[PDB]
C-alpha cells in the first residue's frame, strides 16, 4: 500500500 | 496427502464452524465463511480487488502479526498455503499475490491481523447472494476433495 | 521466551551459516545474509523499495509457495514473524508490508519463493558496503538479544 | 503488483 499489489 | 496432513494439523473436519466470526469491530456472516480451523478462518472479500480475492484471519482478535502466538502463526500460514492450492484449482491459476498489511502505515483498515490471497492472471462491491455463492463453491470443493 | 522458542524451532544458533546461498539463478553474498535457519535464510535487498526492505527465502530452490513442504512453510513463516519483531526494534516501527509475489503474474522476477518484509512509516540501488553494514546491524542485534 | 505495496 499504496503503489502495487499488495504493498 | 500433503494437504490432508495440513488439514489434520489445522484440526479441520467437514462442517467445522464457529458460533461467531469477529473481524475487528465487524462481524462476518457465516454464509461468507468457507473454512474454520483451530485458530483461524477464511472468508470471501466484500470488496475484492480481483476475482477470487479471499481473506484469512485469526478467530481471536489480535491487531498486529507479532501479537500472534506460535500455534496461531503456524495455523494461519498452513491455511494460507492450503487455500492457495484450493484457489489455484478453482480459479485455474498457479499465481497469487499473498499479503499482510501489518499496521496502519501498511494500509490496514481493520485492526485485526489478516492475510490477503489474490489469484493472478495475465493483464488482470458484492452482495450477500454473490458472496454466499462464492463461499459455497469453495466450501463444496474442499469437502469433495478432503472429506 | 516467544522469540527464543521460535529460534529453537528454526534450529538457529549464533553464527549458523550455509556453504552457499542460492536465490533463483543468482547467488547471494554471505556478507548480505543476516540469518540462516534449518530451511530458510534472510538477506538484505539490493534494490529496497524503502529502508529496511529485507527478503526471506528457502535454502532449497522452489518456484511456487505450493512447492514448499509443511516443515518449510512453518520455518519460513516463523522466521518472518521473528524478523518483523527484530526489524520493528531496529527501524523503530510497529508497521510492515509483508508479501509473497507467488508467480510471474503476481510480479515475481526471481523463480524462487521469497517473502518481502518492508518496514512502514507515515508518508513513506545498494553497494556491497551498505548491504554488509545493514546485514551486520541485523545480525549483531539478533546475537545480542538471543545469544 | 503493480498498483500498491505489495500487490
Ligand atoms: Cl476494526
Ligand atoms: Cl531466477
Amino acid at each position: 500500500w499504496l503503489a502495487f499489489v499488495l504493498v | 496427502e500433503k494437504y490432508k496432513n495440513i488439514l489434520e494439523k489445522l484440526e479441520w473436519y467437514k462442517n467445522k464452524s464457529s458460533e461467531k466470526y469477529e473481524f475487528g469491530i465487524y462481524e462476518i456472516d457465516k454464509r461468507e465463511v468457507f473454512i474454520t480451523t483451530k485458530y483461524s478462518y477464511g472468508f470471501v472479500n466484500n470488496k475484492p480487488l480481483l476475482p477470487g480475492h479471499i481473506l484469512l484471519t485469526t478467530l481471536k482478535k489480535k491487531k498486529h502479526y507479532n501479537d500472534l502466538d506460535i500455534e496461531e502463526i503456524i495455523d494461519i500460514n498452513l491455511l494460507c498455503n492450503f487455500m492457495c492450492y484450493i484457489m489455484g484449482n478453482l480459479f485455474n491459476t498457479t499465481d497469487f499475490s499473498i499479503a499482510i498489511q501489518d499496521g496502519k502505515e501498511a494500509g490496514q483498515t481493520v485492526d485485526h491481523v489478516h492475510i490477503h490471497i489474490i489469484p493472478r492472471k495475465i493483464n488482470d462491491i458484492r452482495s450477500i447472494e454473490q458472496m454466499e455463492e462464492e463461499a459455497n463453491l469453495i466450501k463444496s470443493y474442499i469437502n469433495e476433495k478432503f472429506s
